[PDB]
DNA sequence: GATCGATCGATCGATC
DNA sequence: GATCGATCGATCGATC
């Protein structure tokens, strides 16, 4: 089962979403594509050897995204990220429903399509957002608050 | 009229929701346990329907969300799976709220569960099927109506009842019971020509459930609702399928010894 | 003749589906039941042709694929193996759908299955020796049937009925059944008839089924289809083994004192 | 009945003795408490997911000890335990007759107060000590030597 | 008025419950005795009707149950097996009551047995046939009679008697009792008269029961009722079978002396 | 989870 | 009319 990547979705969040239309784990992933625990280094937003060209080719190839594509799902040259915290803008996420690589800037506080502080934690019970690879729901996994709703809280 | 056969056919198939005394009682039992905080559990036969009694207590009180608020949802429904855990219940009761998971432990789960469960002001905490759950998990649902209070009904067959017995708080906290009723007498005539009139949708012919309808069906059923609906749309699929307009005696026949 | 001996040989090896009256009331009677998603449970003897019937029925619905959706599969057929769990069971049903599993939690193998249950539009859900999966698994496929809406057909030997009747949910809800005769009468020698213009497919030698081999088979075979088929192909296979053009009297009666 | 905490007593052992005053099987102490098959968990130092705020408060409201005491039944944040070997120190039990969660931390070799080598098996007949809630009496289940006496046997 | 004749052959095949003086003394000695949970034994012959009329007993007292709590059933009737030991017996009591059991130990029978007969405010248990239980239960029904103040009645033959007095308790406990008549007399001839008009629906044909038929009975019945039954059941049939539209004296002769 | 584990419960039948 | 002795057969129940 292939997906459609989202506008501005980041390759944690898409990688998960393709895990969970396909029933496979990230070793499971990572062995179809060759190229093992790498899957789930990605997930969590760790890219010390940053991603190499062969292996976007390699996740291209099982996912059929091209991986000039799949680089559009991390920042672009010169853009720092950060792998904590997760964060979300909920407006976002009631019109898309992913996780942007965006809010992981570590320039970037307020959404501009929102004019909305982007959030750090769940603002109902302030449970961190998980990677974005498990954001199997729309909801806080603690509360059950949906993402979308999370949109009235944002400030 | 091939359409119009397909149609039917489809409806037949589908199943619908008839009000009638035992769910009358039965919501009007959960509405006195829900005013007062007051965790019971509604037992009885398998196949007589508390499942979709259950059902309609949960969309009578459809929640209304706020502008910009989590929406209240007075009445949480679960049905957990085969042995299932603590934090496969957690992450269902925080799933009905349409809160998504993320990835943790159990204290995780729980202590999302518990927020959102106060978060969206929960009055009822229905849990069907509820000889299924391990006990390792009946004392988590034993503190959240503890701490949370929040009726909790434990719905299941007579075996949740000797799942609980061997138990020895959820036995005592959970007492209170609602005993599904077989249904059999003239409230069983007026039940076969309540689902003749609406659940069939069939033109009138005036078939009115005479003596000898009255007494297979009888035979049949053994005074289950689920089994009435069963072989009504069975007879009623089959005569539409043969080209009989309406529901003849030989089908009732094949489908009542097909059953026994 | 060397190569065709040994043509003959392979062949009468091979079983092949002779369609009969037993399995044209199957999937007439399967057939119903999937157009009213009705879950019934076919029961019968051992050694008499359910599982082939339940094949014929499979591959009948040879699933169509579109050129750019999944394959979209009607029947599912699956013959569960000993003591088999959830997670086997599951591991199965989506192994029939063609979906490889990812390894993971129990939850995770449920939700591939529903995922995948849901994706492919499946109406039947042919659990054959439904007797062996363990009674914490009959709750998942009581959950299959109840929420997705999938007619389950529970096939197994009169031990699967006892194993169903302990159980207090899946023999209500399963209760819908198609015994299989013993086919012992005139349709049995019609049976031995067709058997020999089909399947033996031997030059005709006017051997007609006489009234001295009808005797013979019906001592030997009980009503058995497996067990006809057995003598016959094991009968053939003497007979061209030591060179005789057709079957005569003293290999039946040879395969006849072998077995009882 | 209810039973007073012993000084550094571990949960294991705590429970299995509140068990043994109210002639409870560990499935029966969940089932009291709400929890089910944790109290077992719990008992076999098995804690992968640990012990969550409603679980402790659980069990503490039929015990009637605090779940913050509760806690002390188990090693402080960043302290790692093993579940094997179970040991003992027979002079400290001879003074107070528990088993100490200190035994199980994997940093302690030595009891500090009586400068012996902490045992990891009956020293008479080298039978490995069960789990501690199943401490029924205080003395090996093998050769019936009572924890006290070891004390003697220590080095 | 073959359709006809089929439906007076199946109505004649079919028993029915004529209500007489027997009964009525019967009931009324019930009534008498649930006032005041008095556990006695009534007694009899065979085949004279005692079955018939604690039956009636019990569905005069047919259960109301409410919209939410279990049925309040005031007279349980059974008719235990041969042999039946305790746990056959509480097995029959708890799925009279419509409690299907768990299966567990003979104290788990015993205990869900007591909840369940406390729970329906039961007054009577009618144990019929009450010479086929093994003396080890007597020791139960005792103690269900002496806690829980149910009104036990030991229905059975006269081997009954037999069976109590070789022991001890039971047979002092249960002393009060009721023999059944043997019903001769001109209360015989006005039961004969009565059985024409309703039991046998047929056509006045004067027939009036008239000095010779009333000689044939009394020497073929004996005074048994049942016997009574079956022999102008069998007349009528035998009568329809022969085209004959009432019964003829050839068809009592007959029969009478078949049977004797 | 089978696997014993008595066990007692008729029973019956000759027979003296 | 006791009486004595063999016999086999379900059967629930603890138990490791
Ligand atoms: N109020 C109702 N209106 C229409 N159909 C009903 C109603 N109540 C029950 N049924 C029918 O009962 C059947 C299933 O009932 P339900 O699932 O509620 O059973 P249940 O009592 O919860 O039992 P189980 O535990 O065995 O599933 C279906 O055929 C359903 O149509
Ligand atoms: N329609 C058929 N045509 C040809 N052979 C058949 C047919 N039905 C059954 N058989 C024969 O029956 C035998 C096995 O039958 P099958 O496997 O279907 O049994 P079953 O009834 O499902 O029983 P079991 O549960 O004991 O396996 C084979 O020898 C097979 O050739
Ligand atoms: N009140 C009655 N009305 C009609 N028939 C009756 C009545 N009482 C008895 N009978 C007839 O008596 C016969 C059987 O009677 P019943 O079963 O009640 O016997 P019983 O006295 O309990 O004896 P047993 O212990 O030998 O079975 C049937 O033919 C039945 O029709
Ligand atoms: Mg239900
Ligand atoms: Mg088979
Ligand atoms: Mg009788
Ligand atoms: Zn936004
Ligand atoms: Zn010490």
């Amino acid at each position: 089962f292939l997906i459609k990547p989202y506008e501005g979705e980041s390759l944690s969040h898409f990688l998960g979403r393709f895990r969970r239309a396909n029933h496979l784990s990230a070793s499971g992933l990572g062995t179809l594509a060759g190229i093992g625990a790498i899957v789930a280094r990605w997930e969590r937003f760790h890219f010390n050897p940053r991603p190499s060209q062969q292996e976007l080719e390699a996740i291209a190839s099982v996912v059929e995204v091209d991986a000039q594509r799949l680089a559009q799902m991390l920042p672009p040259a010169g853009v720092g990220m950060q792998h904590e915290p997760i964060r979300l803008c909920g407006a976002c996420y009631a019109e898309s429903p992913c996780h942007r690589i965006e809010w992981q800037y570590k320039s970037v506080w307020k959404c501009d399509r929102h004019q909305l502080k982007i959030l750090a934690k769940c603002p109902n019970c302030q449970a961190p957002f998980k990677m974005p690879a498990l954001w199997e729901d729309g909801c806080c996994h603690r509360c059950r608050m949906p993402f979308a709703e999370m949109a009235k809280l944002q400030k | 009229d091939d359409e119009w056969l397909q149609a039917e056919i489809a409806r037949l198939k589908g199943k619908s929701i008839v009000p009638l005394q035992q769910v009358k009682t039965l919501h009007d039992w959960l509405d006195g346990k829900r005013k007062a905080r007051k965790s019971c559990r509604v037992v009885g036969e398998s196949r007589t329907g508390k499942t979709v009694a259950c059902d309609a207590y949960r969309y009578r009180h459809k929640p209304q969300q706020e502008a910009g608020r989590p929406p209240t949802v007075p009445v949480v429904y679960i049905r957990p799976h085969q042995k299932c855990g603590p934090k496969d219940l957690f992450k269902k009761i925080t799933e009905y709220l349409k809160y998504r998971v993320t990835k943790g432990t159990v204290s995780d789960f729980r202590d999302r569960t518990i927020e959102v469960l106060k978060g969206c002001g929960v009055e009822m905490l229905i849990i069907d099927e509820a000889d299924r759950l391990k006990p390792e998990t009946f004392a988590d649902v034993r503190d959240i109506a503890e701490d949370l209070g929040i009726a909790v009904v434990l719905v299941g067959t007579d075996r949740l009842d000797a799942v609980i017995k061997r138990d020895e708080q959820v036995l005592e906290r959970f007492r209170a019971h609602l005993r599904f009723g077989k249904l059999s007498g003239e409230d069983f005539k007026n039940t076969v020509e309540m689902w003749e009139q609406m659940v069939l949708k069939l033109p009138v012919s005036s078939n009115l459930k005479s003596k000898e309808m009255l007494r297979i069906l009888t035979s049949a059923t053994e005074g289950y609702i689920g089994r009435l609906d069963e072989i009504l749309r069975e007879a009623a699929i089959r005569s539409l399928s043969r080209g009989l307009k309406k529901i003849d005696k030989a089908v009732l026949q094949e489908v009542a010894k097909e059953y026994k």
